[PDB]
RNA sequence: GUGAUCUAGAAAGGUAUGUCUAAAGUUACUUAUGCUCUUAUUUACUAACAAAAUCAA
């Protein structure tokens, strides 16, 4: 149990542990990238927001890159 | 003049709390389905195809109106004999789909 | 006027019942009249009794057609205590009274006047104290300080009749001004009477957690604010309400600690979990069995004991009132003679009964109501329950039960005693009811929820 | 120089509500802040909390 659903990151990724474990803390990253990717091509309008959106998606999508080096 | 701007901007906006948030939703769905469209689209770019999701069903017995006929009231059977219109709406319904 | 004193009762008892309706509770012995009657500086409502009357039912047939008299009371308001509580109708001299003696005053005023005018002088105002506050225009107007511009008022009695016409709300004194008449009434003997006519006012104060504050005397007390809200009421009065004398009410004992309530009371309920937060009850408990065993090996020497020992308690142990265990352990040098188990205050005993090794400590801490406030009742129940009990697991049978009643911060113990304990312990149980810290907590925020601040 | 004894407490009554959750494929090697336990003071939000009435100076 315990969820993976509550937590933050955790912040460094080579403090993480067991391969079956930092699993589900990498999906905990891809719903995001899904969710904040829908969230790129909306005609919503805002042009400043979507920018540091923006900048949300290349520092989320890093972290998916360093959940993978870890494994 | 600047209670004059707020009363004519106030004598102009007739809605409400929930015509506005209706709107506002409104608009939200819509900005959610072009996002998703693109999405398809851009992935079909590269090839790879990922088809639509359905809509969730609010209820159990929710009806896919896409699915079926609806509700198919057939006309009343004639005398007229409409047996050669059948195919040709057919061989022009199968040509409009290709 | 028969049907008038029917509706006075109607009247008085809906609006206890409105107060009753504050509550989720309508009974009779949750509601003694010291909690309607008992003046605001008490505590209580400050209501004025009037409907507490024998009410003349002499026969209604024939009643129409003679004036019967009055053959027959029946009872206006009855309680389970028939506290016999004063009506203002007893404080209220009345109208052909006040007239006649306003037809001598006014003449004793026009003969004293004229006196004044004789001899050319201004009037004594200390030989008219003795006609003060009596006559129908109230001869202290003839004194007032705005008297010469009221004397330009006129038509103030129909002005102030057709106020009803003019105001959305009502002045029910409409046919009063008291800067044309005066005062005409006085309810000031109304307040001591009814303090008088509940026991006085230590009798009242054993229906409140006046002793669950810790203060000595009454005299220091004012009160912080002229309206006491709801919860700080429900907590004043709150061994009454929560009392173990009810008909019907389902038994709960709270959540961590050991107050039982009859039914569901819930502003009681809100009050008393913020008075036990934080597992109170449990600090309470592990404070007092600190401080005996210390002081138990404080004297080790004098009381010859071997070691102390603290049996480690299970945390639910300190609230679970059905069954109890050994807190303390004492281990002796050789071998004790415990007498016979008496209480705390007891004078002397015959020590030659058992010779016992190992003894016990217990400490037993109860909530006290308005029925059971009584700890040395409580305490030696809870002993020969418990020591007769083959559940509650004691190492010998032996030991004196300590017994602390929170809510009225009372203190006993029944047991067996060796020689030398009772002077010791009687002045450990004085220093420790006046020194715990855990106590001391219980005993501010009690002072908090009810907001009541010492003569500081 | 007597008596007739009513009651009785629980729910809904406190909050909305709604939406989302590719893990599992349907045949053409970039490394960057670890929120501490208690008490006091100040500020912001918050209780959609409460409140001077008759009357006495």
């Amino acid at each position: 149990y315990k969820d993976y659903s509550r937590y933050q990151r955790p912040r460094n990724v080579s403090k993480v542990k067991s391969i079956k474990e930092a699993n589900e803390w990498k999906r905990q990253v891809s719903k995001e990238i899904k969710q904040k990717s829908t969230r790129i091509y909306d005609p919503s309008l805002n042009e400043m927001q979507i920018a540091e959106l923006n900048d949300e998606l290349n520092n989320l999508f890093k972290e998916w890159k360093r959940w993978q080096w870890h494994i | 003049k600047e209670m004059l701007a707020e009363a004519r901007a106030r004598l102009l906006n007739t809605q409400g709390k929930k015509a506005t948030r209706k709107i506002r939703e409104r608009m939200l769905e819509e900005s959610k389905r072009i996002a998703e469209l693109q999405k398809r689209r851009e992935l079909k770019q590269a090839g790879i195809n990922v088809a639509i999701k359905k809509p969730k069903k609010k209820y159990g017995t929710d009806i896919d109106y896409n699915e079926d006929i609806v509700y198919e009231q057939a006309p009343m059977p004639g005398i007229y004999d409409t047996s050669t219109e059948d195919r040709q709406i057919k061989k022009k319904f199968e040509q409009f789909e290709r | 006027t028969e049907p008038l004193l029917d509706i006075l009762v109607k009247g008085e008892t809906r609006i206890q019942n409105r107060v009753k309706l504050g509550l989720n509770s309508k009974m009779p012995t949750r509601f003694p009249p010291a909690v309607f009657y008992t003046p605001k500086e008490l505590g209580g409502l400050g209501m004025i009794s009037a409907s507490h009357i024998l009410i003349p039912a002499s026969d209604l047939s024939w009643s129409k057609q003679t004036d019967t008299g009055i053959t027959h009371f029946r009872a206006g308001m009855t309680h389970e205590d028939e506290k016999l509580i004063p009506t203002i109708f007893r404080y209220i001299t009345t109208w052909e009274n006040e007239f006649l003696d306003s037809q001598r005053v006014w003449a004793e005023y026009a003969t004293k006047r004229q006196e004044a005018i004789q001899q050319n002088r201004r009037l004594a105002f200390e030989e008219l104290e003795g006609s003060w506050d009596r006559g129908i225009p109230r001869i202290s107007t003839l004194f007032q300080r705005d008297r010469h511009t009221l004397a330009y008022d006129r038509g103030h009695r129909i002005r102030r009749e057709f106020k009803q016409y003019s105001l959305e709300r009502n002045s029910p004194f409409w046919w009063t001004n008291s800067h044309h008449d005066g005062k005409l009434w006085n309810l000031n003997a109304y307040r001591t009477d009814v303090i008088q006519a509940l026991g006085g006012i230590e009798t009242i104060l054993e229906h409140t957690l006046f002793k669950g504050t810790g203060f000595n005397s009454w005299e220091g007390l004012f009160w912080e604010k002229s309206q006491i809200p709801n919860r700080r009421f429900t907590l004043w009065w709150s061994p009454t309400i929560n009392r173990a004398n009810v008909y019907v009410g389902f038994l709960v004992q709270l959540d961590l600690t050991g107050i039982f309530l009859h039914g569901k009371i819930p502003t009681l309920k809100i009050s008393l979990i913020q008075i036990f937060r934080a597992h109170l009850w449990q600090k309470i408990h592990e404070s007092i069995v600190f401080d005996i065993c210390q002081i138990l090996d404080g004297e080790l020497d004098v009381l010859q004991i071997e070691s102390v020992t603290k049996e480690t308690v299970h945390p639910r142990k300190s609230y679970k009132m059905n069954s109890s265990a050994a807190d303390i352990t004492m281990e002796s040098v050789h071998e004790w003679e415990v007498s016979k188990p008496s209480l705390l205050h007891e004078t002397n005993d015959s020590f030659k009964g058992l010779i016992t090794n190992k003894m016990w400590f217990d400490v037993q801490l109860r909530y006290g109501d308005y029925d059971s406030h009584d700890i040395s009742r409580y305490v030696r129940a809870k002993f020969l329950d418990y020591t007769t009990d083959n559940v509650s697991m004691y190492p010998s049978p032996t030991g004196v039960m300590i017994g602390i009643d929170l809510a009225y911060n009372m203190y006993d113990a029944y047991g067996n005693w060796f020689n030398g304990l009772k002077p010791l312990i009687q002045n450990s149980m004085r220093t420790i009811m006046k020194a715990n810290p855990a106590l001391y907590v219980l005993r501010e925020r009690i002072r908090k929820g009810l907001q009541i601040y010492q003569s500081s």
